[PDB]
Order: structure tokens, then C-alpha cells, then sequence
């Protein structure tokens, strides 16, 4: 299962 | 920013005349990932060529797999041709079986 | 033994021909299982090995959806990258991230990742304690500061040791007549009379499984690294994997050189000599 970016962007 | 693509010209099983075998041309350690390859027999391009592996690897460096199928005989020249912007031209590597 | 459930996510921007096209591939070990594609047909999770196949429709929507969502935060973070650099809006730009977990033979954790590069260099890490971030630039500690306000690594850090953990668990037990396989490498040397009046000992490695192996050449118990020539590893396109070693010998002296081969699969380490 795949990690999420959770939408924390850089 | 820019990584020369190194490349493997090679066959899946040991090469013998008249058996059937799949020969492969391995790129990787490049970037950036836009590349362009082509498998070539006697200086035509292959048809029926397969790409895989459509990846990168724990230094970043991308890579990729094409394949085709082919019998090995005497007379016919096998070769790679790797299209990418890190270089001016292509670069053809022939197949050299006992490398 | 140890084994490792790893995301291989890339996002490259292309002003000429549209919004960036985004992938995410899904590995176990040297074995792609899943992938994910924006200039497919119609987006969404695949299987790339058959053993996946036995996942309901739930996993694959869930998967898509997961990768819908960070495709979106990508095309942001390429952007925002943009502004960090200073460069123009016309260069294809290229963002990469890894994440995955290696876990032990006692099931416990070895090591947890999270990083990314930004056109192929290395931009910001989730040290291996798992609560820091590593930059090397000044704009990464923009968004090392940035992430480090927020609490990212907790999240981060959650799946590295929870949910990567059960699914390779699961992974690694319903995979077990491939991912659980260990093919010992075939191996022969070859000798080339060279021009110059040597000879070239090349010692090959076939048919090998995992994709992990070591070869070396020796005289008289001696590690002789400065001539000898190695090929990167490569794929024979089956599941199994291939590699040589050579080495330029003085003619008639060729008795006397020796090919260790180190491999999992070998139950004692080989040592040819030609």
C-alpha cells in the first residue's frame, strides 16, 4: 500500500 | 541536471544459432528520464519491440528495458540505438554476444 | 533475511505539452507489482505482477484515489519549486520521491524512507531516525522549515512503521512462489586472447535470484580491484538477473587468478579459475 502526500507540498 | 545513458546490448539466454532467444538492450544511469530508443537488425528498425520497466533507482538515475524477440544466426547484426539530451547524437551499440 | 515494500513516484513538468505527467511504481524486493500512469487511457492503480491480482476493487480505488490526490500536490510542489530556483516556466522540471520500508526476518522494522530530488539531486530526507529532515540546498530548509512546523514526520513516520509494515507483511506472505524464491547464479569463465599479447578472464553470472551478488577476482589471496572491470547488473527479462567481471592476465599465468561468486542462493560463496 502506497504512501499519501497527506497535501503537505514543499 | 543531465546523466549520460550507459547501455547494455545483450540476449536473455545464452546465444545459439538457429534457437530461438530475446535480446535486450538495458539503458540506465540517465537523466533526464525522456530517451528515445530503438532496436535495429541489419540496420532496419525491429517492429514488434516491447519497453518496460519505466523506473528510477536509490541515486535517482533512471533506467528502462527493451526487448524483442530474435533467432541468433551468422550472417545478421543486431545493434541499439539510444536517443537522448545528454548527448549530441544517438549513440548504436551493436549486440557483441560473448562480451 | 530482510525485505522491502518501495514507492518509486515521479513528476516531470512540460510547459509544451501540457500538465506534468506523474507515475507512481510500486516494488517488493526487485519485483514491480503495481504502477500508475496520468497519460494512460484512463489513470488508475495496475497490477504488474500476478500475486497483486488477488486484491479486491476496493484496493484498487483506493490506490487511485491515493495517487490522484498526490499527483495534485505535486503539480504544486513542481511550481512552488519553480519560485525556489528562480527559473524560467519553460524547462521540463523533473521531482522524485521514494518511500518505502525494509523490515527485518524478526518482522521488525529496519529502516523507513521518505525522500525526494528535484531534476535528479538530492532535495530533502526523513533522516533514518525518523523525525528529522535533511536538506542540502537553501530552499529545501525553506521546506524543511515549512514541514518541520507542521508535524509531517509523525504522519510520515506512521506509515513507515505501520501500514507499510502490514501490507509488505501481506505482500511478502501471499507472494511467497516468486517474491519467496532464491535462484543461485550460473557461473563459468571465458578466456579472450587479446591483441596485445594478454588475456581476458571473464567471469559470468547467470540466472540469478535475488538481483543482489558479488564478484571478485583474486592471485595468490589477493583482491585485485585495480584490473578488473565489472558490468552493472542487468535484467535478463524473465525474473532472473545477470553480471561479469574481467580481468586482463598475463598469458600463461592464467591458472593462478580466481572468480569468487557471492550470492544468497549459494550455499557456500564459488571460486572458479578458468
Amino acid at each position: 500500500r502506497g504512501p499519501g502526500r497527506a497535501f503537505v507540498t514543499i | 541536471i543531465q546523466k549520460t545513458p550507459q547501455i547494455q546490448v545483450y540476449s536473455r539466454h545464452p546465444p545459439e544459432n538457429g534457437k530461438p532467444n530475446i535480446l535486450n538492450c538495458y539503458v540506465t544511469q540517465f537523466h533526464p528520464p525522456h530517451i528515445e530508443i530503438q532496436m535495429l537488425k541489419n540496420g532496419k528498425k525491429i517492429p514488434k519491440v516491447e519497453m518496460s520497466d519505466m523506473s528510477f533507482s536509490k541515486d535517482w538515475s533512471f533506467y528502462i528495458l527493451a526487448h524483442t524477440e530474435f533467432t541468433p544466426t551468422e550472417t545478421d547484426t543486431y545493434a541499439c540505438r539510444v536517443k537522448h539530451d545528454s548527448m549530441a547524437e544517438p549513440k548504436t551499440v551493436y549486440w557483441d554476444r560473448d562480451m | 533475511g530482510s525485505h522491502s515494500l518501495r514507492y518509486f513516484v515521479t513528476a516531470v513538468s512540460r510547459p509544451g505539452f501540457g500538465e506534468p505527467r506523474y507515475m507512481e511504481v510500486g516494488y517488493v524486493d526487485n519485483t514491480e507489482f503495481v504502477r500508475f500512469d496520468s497519460d494512460a487511457e484512463n489513470p488508475r492503480y495496475e497490477p504488474r505482477a500476478r500475486w497483486i491480482e488477488q486484491e479486491g476493487p476496493e484496493y484498487w480505488e483506493r490506490e487511485t484515489r491515493r495517487a490522484k490526490g498526490n499527483e495534485q500536490s505535486f503539480r504544486v510542489d513542481l511550481r512552488t519549486a519553480l519560485r525556489y530556483y528562480n527559473q524560467s516556466a519553460g524547462g521540463s522540471h523533473t521531482l522524485q520521491w521514494m518511500a518505502g520500508c525494509d523490515v527485518e526476518s524478526d518482522g521488525r522494522l529496519l529502516r523507513g524512507y521518505w525522500q525526494f530530488a528535484y531534476d535528479g539531486c538530492d532535495y530533502i530526507a526523513l533522516n533514518e531516525d525518523l523525525k528529522t529532515w535533511t536538506a542540502a540546498d537553501m530552499a529545501a530548509q525553506i521546506t524543511r522549515r515549512k514541514w518541520e512546523q507542521a508535524g509531517a514526520a509523525e504522519r510520515d513516520r506512521a506509515y513507515l512503521e505501520g501500514e507499510c509494515v502490514e501490507w509488505l507483511r501481506r505482500y511478502l506472505k501471499n507472494g511467497n512462489a516468486t517474491l519467496l524464491r532464491t535462484d543461485p547464479p550460473k557461473a563459468h569463465v571465458t578466456h579472450h586472447r587479446r591483441p596485445e599479447g594478454d588475456v581476458t578472464l571473464r567471469c559470468w553470472a547467470l540466472g540469478f535470484y535475488p538481483a543482489d551478488i558479488t564478484l571478485t577476482w583474486q592471485l595468490n589471496g589477493e583482491e585485485l580491484t585495480q584490473e578488473m572491470e565489472l558490468v552493472e547488473t542487468r535484467p535478463a527479462g524473465d525474473g532472473t538477473f545477470q553480471k561479469w567481471a574481467s580481468v586482463v592476465v598475463p598469458l600463461g599465468k592464467e591458472q593462478k587468478y580466481t572468480c569468487h561468486v557471492e550470492h544468497e542462493g549459494l550455499p557456500e560463496p564459488l571460486t572458479l579459475r578458468w
